[PDB]
């Protein structure tokens, strides 16, 4: 009770300085306004072709503007999959304690939890609408992906389903902060070392967690337990993800984690 | 998951900065 007090802090300020988007600016382009250049919209094909062009920047000239879409939405993801995960790892190597782990046993914490962590964060910029693509720039609506050719119409439904009801329970910054921690140092990850300092450092978010949830949402006393679901619902999101996104790879397999992802993946960080 | 511990790791070193 001294150290374990700024603890929730110092995980917060993690958050709130690793983390390009989060819920308040998130809120304030989609509910928002002070800004009368809104979000593009990408409700269909033609849209989402301009989108994913300029994005790429080697696409006015190459030829990559007319593929099935169903698998081009499957490459920006991931011009947006390396920014995302690398944040999750500063911020986690900024959450007290887990610095020491020793390396290895770093990137067997991340590697589990890194899913999870995003589709809960995913939840800060949807809304029953769509969701915020590009640091807030575009804006996907829900329906346009709910109309691709099968197999892909649901691969986005499931996320955006629990986030509704997700965000149903107003949670903020400062919650999502450690809710996200507490899923990153989760013991029960194969092949972990130390399996004990692990707990030991857990139990101080899962502890402030629960303490903070009572000293900001004094009215949903089952708040924090309800979060203990949610902690299991999104392993089974990923779960489900895991499974959904690999008839893609035997399936379509043009656009995989082919050793292309490296003219830019080396030389950068 | 799976196995992208690629990607993390390299986040893991080549940083500085912090309060
Ligand atoms: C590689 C292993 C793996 O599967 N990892 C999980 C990795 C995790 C992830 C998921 C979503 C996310 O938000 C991304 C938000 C986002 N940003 C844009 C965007 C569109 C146009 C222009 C600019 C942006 O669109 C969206 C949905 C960020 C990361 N998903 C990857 C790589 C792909 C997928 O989950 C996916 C999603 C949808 C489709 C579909 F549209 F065809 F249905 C396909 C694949």
């Amino acid at each position: 009770t001294a150290d374990l007090k700024s603890l929730a802090k110092r995980i917060y300020e993690a958050y709130l300085k690793n983390f390009n988007m989060n819920k308040v600016k998130a809120r304030v382009i989609l509910s928002g306004k002070a800004s009368n250049n809104p979000p593009f919209v990408i409700h269909d094909m033609e849209t989402l072709c301009m989108a994913e062009k300029t994005l790429v920047a080697k696409l006015v000239a190459n030829g990559i503007q007319n593929k099935e879409a169903e698998v081009r939405i499957f490459h920006c993801c991931q011009c947006t999959s390396v920014e995302t995960v690398t944040e999750l790892t500063e911020f986690a190597k900024a959450i007290p304690g887990f610095a020491n782990l020793d390396l290895n046993d770093q990137v067997t914490l991340l590697k589990y939890g890194v899913y999870e962590a995003i589709f809960a964060m995913l939840s800060s910029v949807m809304n029953k609408d769509g969701m915020l693509v590009a640091y807030g720039n575009g804006f996907i609506t829900r329906e346009f992906l709910k109309s691709l050719r099968k197999p892909f119409c649901d691969i986005m439904e499931p996320k955006f389903d629990f986030a509704m009801k997700f965000n149903a329970l107003e949670l903020d910054d400062s919650d999502i902060s450690l809710f996200v921690a507490a899923i990153i140092c989760c013991g029960d990850r194969p092949g972990l070392l130390n399996v004990g300092h692990i707990e030991k450092m857990q139990e101080g978010i899962v502890h402030v967690l629960r303490l903070h949830l009572q000293s900001n949402h004094p009215d949903d006393i089952f708040l924090f337990p309800k979060l203990l679901q949610k902690m299991a619902d999104l392993r089974q999101l990923v779960t489900e993800h895991a499974q959904l996104v690999q008839i893609i790879k035997k399936t379509e397999s043009d656009a995989a984690l082919h050793p292309l992802l490296q003219e830019i993946y080396r030389d950068m960080y | 998951n799976m196995g992208l511990e690629a990607i993390i790791r390299k986040a893991l070193m080549g940083k500085y900065d912090q309060w």
